[PDB]
């Protein structure tokens, strides 16, 4: 068969930068190696296939190279519309079977910024529904891992909570991260105080922000 | 069975482009008895100066024939990817009783390229590819021709400097302008002036290789290769079916100049042969490598009464068809090629 | 079997003869079972006719193309339909098994042809040669 | 000029037999190979299955042996692709697409591109599901104005919705500063979640009102959620 792994998964790439994603070729039987450009919510566009073409509307600085065992991608002024995830998947003759691709998407180099937490209170029609879902929002922090514990009356809470990362603005590129929680009417009541406890590389210091039932 | 060789390294097949329109020409190529182009010479018989009449499979006199040729895949002028042939896998011919071709008579005279009319080129003799099956039947594609149980396919090899013979069960393959794969136009063969018929170098196994990329070869009964003469000069090639074997004849193994038929090879095949296809074969070339190609007439063998005469070096130079003409009918009357003014009834 | 299978050419002189292998000789492989073809047929577009097919002198049966090299049964039935091109229809083809008998016994066909005036299948071994100035001379094509 | 539609895609049972389309629209599907790849969410696209232009021979991936059965039709324009017991883990985005052999012949340094991978297939998504249950929209109110301090965010959470297409808005649109939409999440449960959220002004809080708008398209229900 064929296995394929990409060594940088993410590539943290600034404006104008020039970076080179690296891919493994199972086998040095079959010479087509091809590359794949793909932007999300979109069909995948061709950059090369026997690796001696360049596709049409593909600028020189994108270029693939294959040495021994391992092909790389090389680009060159990169912009934010050229970053997008990249797929690339050996071609066999004698394997009717397309590799799959891991996907590398490049995030943007930019300067960091502090994370800004904001806390929703469960919905009245929520709770009347059944189920109680306090909503915490962490907004403008630049660094694309961040780490949220969620803790109800100072106990750890694991399951319940599920973080949810928005889509990067084109030009803002800001980050928000959404953190939904499912609980039943009796366990609203039985958890007094909920609290967002913070932890991100651009903090120095981790943060909680906490309350209990009933403000308004 | 006999082992066929390396198998196609290319699971997708090269792609074929059709232009019969181009390929299509307009000339004269009269078979004459007088002449004796295209009459066979009997190996059983042997004669002296005196004329006689003998029985033979012969082509009628006047007949035209099938014109095939061959022409250069459409190609970039730094790289030659597309196979050009005419629709002749789809044109399927019955082997009621085999067939005579002629070879190298465009050859020696200057003539248009087949693929482009403006461009001009001195014509270059080429040697036909036959293949013969007792049955053909259409592919899954629905391009006539793939027999699949055809049992009897010869091609050039080297660029035709040697001939190769060899009766194998097709194997349809799955890939690109395969019979049976994706996208499939027609089955081809590519020679390259360039590299396989580069003076010094020729390569039998490139023309095997494009063959085995459309069919694989498996049961092969025998494997066949004659070496022969390649020359810039008219030649007949005769093939025909008899009980006791398959037989293939050829005027260059024994008098090129002649024209006389002379058995060359003995194929050891008893099954009965209904179909035959004719000028499968494609160039592969750069624009300029193009030149003007001769091309294959096929004539077919019927049984015929002929009037033969024998000159003293014993080869025939003149024969006379008792079947075409009321005056050539009078001629085989009497064995005489001149017969006396008369008032004479005919049928 | 003859009319179906194999036909000797009654023009050229022929011999035909039944011969058994020597149990000791080795060189000979035992064929599953003896197989003939019982009958061959073409069954026509309509398929209400069918029509007969006889082997030519030294020719292979179209129906011997589908049977395979030893039959499976006896009153086997192969059904092959033609292509368009070959104008369609059916092909019927009924094989019939003879058990091996515990000597092979082969049929041995013989063909002489003097069609060919140059040709020199010799028997064994001056007399032989030029020096005769005389009379006969046993040539291939004639003594 | 090549348009490549598919239609068939829709939510199905586990287990129950679906059926998808492709269509060519100034096409040559009769002489062009198809080739079938499947996106699943936060995965690259996979090849799942290969439809010959001859049609003689069709080959699927070693994942799926006989469930998937693809069938090319010429005079109809149409390739049919059959699926059955499906799972919510086969739940994925299936695009047909045409792809061209690339073959070089070297006579003399020479290289042809030989390509023709354009008008990729756009694809339809599938989701493999049942019990579907109705959407409910829940407006987010903050606890006190001084929890907020320095930035404000008006946000609604959409829970418990088994349709895919919903579409969410503030203010009818009106509000487009600082909009961050989440992408659906799939619990124990399989119910989709989704959250919208808009920055606004933290001095115009209480005395400026934020009413959300919400409309699902199977529905064609536009709830305000107001606070």
């Amino acid at each position: 068969d064929i296995q394929m792994t990409q060594t940088p998964a993410s590539l943290s790439a600034s404006v104008g930068d020039r970076v080179t994603i690296t891919c493994r070729a199972s086998q040095n039987i079959s010479s087509y190696l091809n590359w794949y450009q793909q932007k999300p919510g979109k069909a995948p566009k061709v950059l090369i296939y026997d690796t001696s073409r360049l596709q049409s509307g593909v600028p020189s600085r994108f270029s693939g190279s294959a040495s021994g065992t391992d092909f790389t991608l090389t680009i060159s002024s990169l912009q934010p519309e050229d970053f997008a995830t990249y797929y690339c998947q050996q071609s066999c003759t004698t394997l009717r079977c397309w590799t799959f691709g891991q996907g590398t998407k490049l995030e943007i180099k930019r300067t960091v910024a502090a994370p800004s937490v904001f806390i929703f209170p469960p919905s009245d029609e929520q709770l009347k529904s059944g189920t109680a879902s306090v909503v915490c929002l962490l907004n403008n922090f630049y660094p694309r891992e961040a780490k949220v514990q969620w803790k109800v009356d100072n106990a750890l809470q694991s399951g319940n909570s599920q973080e949810s990362v928005t889509e990067q603005d084109s030009k803002d590129s800001t980050y928000s991260l959404s953190s939904t929680l499912t609980l039943s009417k009796a366990d609203y009541e039985k958890h007094k105080v909920y609290a967002c406890e913070v932890t991100h590389q651009g903090l120095s210091s981790p943060v909680t922000k906490s309350f209990n039932r009933g403000e308004c | 069975y006999v082992d066929v060789g390396p198998d196609s390294v290319k699971s997708a097949c090269i792609e074929v482009d059709i232009q019969q329109t181009f390929f299509d020409k307009t000339w004269p190529r009269p078979i004459d008895v007088s002449k004796a182009d295209g009459i066979i010479y009997p190996q059983g018989r042997t004669y002296s100066n005196i004329t006689i009449t003998y029985q033979g499979l012969f082509p009628y006199q006047g007949d035209h024939g099938d014109m095939y040729v061959y022409s250069a895949g459409h190609a970039t002028g730094t790289t030659p990817q597309k196979l050009f042939v005419a629709n002749y896998s789809q044109d399927v011919k019955q082997f009621a009783n085999g067939f005579v071709v002629r070879i190298g008579a465009a050859a020696n005279s200057t003539g248009t390229v087949i693929i482009s009319p403006s461009t001009s080129a001195t014509i270059r003799k080429i040697y036909p590819a036959f293949m013969l099956g007792s049955s053909v039947g259409n592919f899954s594609d629905g391009k006539m021709g793939r027999f699949f149980n055809h049992t009897l396919v010869l091609l050039p090899d080297g660029c035709g400097t040697l001939l190769r013979a060899f009766y194998c069960i097709l194997e349809p393959r799955s890939g690109n302008h395969c019979p049976a794969g994706n996208s499939y136009t027609s089955f081809a063969t590519y020679h390259t002036p360039a590299t396989d018929c580069s003076d010094g170098n020729y390569n039998r196994n490139a023309s095997l290789n494009s063959f085995k990329e459309y069919f694989n070869l498996r049961n092969c009964t025998f494997m066949y290769t004659y070496n022969i003469t390649e020359d810039e000069i008219l030649e007949w090639f005769g093939i025909t079916q008899t009980a006791q074997g398959v037989h293939l004849f050829s005027s260059r193994y024994v008098d090129l100049y002649g024209g006389n038929m002379f058995q060359f090879a003995t194929l050891p095949v008893y099954d009965t042969i209904k179909y035959y296809s004719i000028i499968p074969h494609s160039i592969r070339s750069i624009q300029s490598d193009r030149k003007a190609w001769a091309a294959f007439y096929v004539y077919k063998l019927q049984p015929l009464t002929f009037l033969l005469d024998f000159s003293v070096d014993g080869y025939i130079r003149r024969a006379i068809d008792c079947g075409f003409n009321d005056l050539s009918q009078l001629h085989c009357s009497y064995e005489s090629f001149d017969v006396e003014s008369g008032v004479y009834s005919v049928s | 079997i003859s009319q179906f299978n194999y036909k000797q050419s009654f023009s050229n002189p022929t011999c035909l003869i039944l011969a058994t292998v020597p149990h000791n000789l080795t060189t000979i492989t035992k064929p599953l079972k003896y197989s003939y073809i019982n009958k061959c047929s073409r069954l026509l577009s309509d398929d209400r006719t069918e029509v007969p097919q006889l082997v030519n002198a030294n020719q292979y049966s179209p129906c011997v193309s589908i049977v395979p090299s030893t039959v499976w049964e006896d009153g086997d039935y192969y059904r092959k339909q033609l292509s368009p091109l070959e104008g369609g229809g059916w092909l019927v083809a009924s094989g019939s098994t003879v058990a091996m008998t515990e000597q092979l016994q082969m049929g041995f066909g013989i063909t002489v042809q003097y069609g060919t005036d140059t040709n020199s299948v010799c028997p064994k071994l001056k007399i032989a040669s030029q020096l005769g100035n005389c009379v006969e001379y046993s040539l291939y094509g004639v003594s | 000029e090549v348009q490549l539609v598919e239609s068939g895609g829709g939510v199905v049972q586990p287990g129950r037999s679906l059926r998808l389309s492709c269509a060519a629209s100034a096409f040559t599907f009769s002489n062009y190979g198809m080739h079938w790849v499947r996106q699943a969410p936060g995965k690259g696209l996979e090849w799942v299955a290969v439809i010959w232009s001859a049609g003689s021979l069709k080959y699927y991936a070693d994942s799926v042996k006989g469930r998937f059965i693809i069938s090319r039709d010429n005079s109809k324009n149409t390739l049919y692709l059959q699926m059955d017991s499906l799972r919510p883990e086969d739940t994925a985005v299936y695009y047909c697409a045409r792809e061209n052999t690339t073959y070089y012949y070297e006579t003399s340094g020479s290289w042809g591109a030989s390509y023709y991978f354009d008008f990729w297939g756009q694809g339809t998504l599938v989701t493999v599901s049942s019990s579907t249950k109705g959407p409910s929209v829940f407006p987010l109110a903050p606890s006190s104005k001084s929890t907020s301090g320095g930035t404000a965010a008006l946000g609604c959470l959409v829970k418990d919705y088994f349709p895919e297409p919903v579409t969410v808005s503030w203010n009818s649109g009106a509000l487009t500063s600082g909009v961050h939409t989440f992408p659906a999440v799939l619990q124990s449960s399989g119910l989709y979640s989704l959250s919208s959220v808009v920055t606004v002004p933290s001095s115009s809080l209480g005395t400026q009102t934020y009413i959300c708008n919400v409309n699902h398209k199977p529905s064609n229900t536009k709830v305000d959620k107001r606070v």
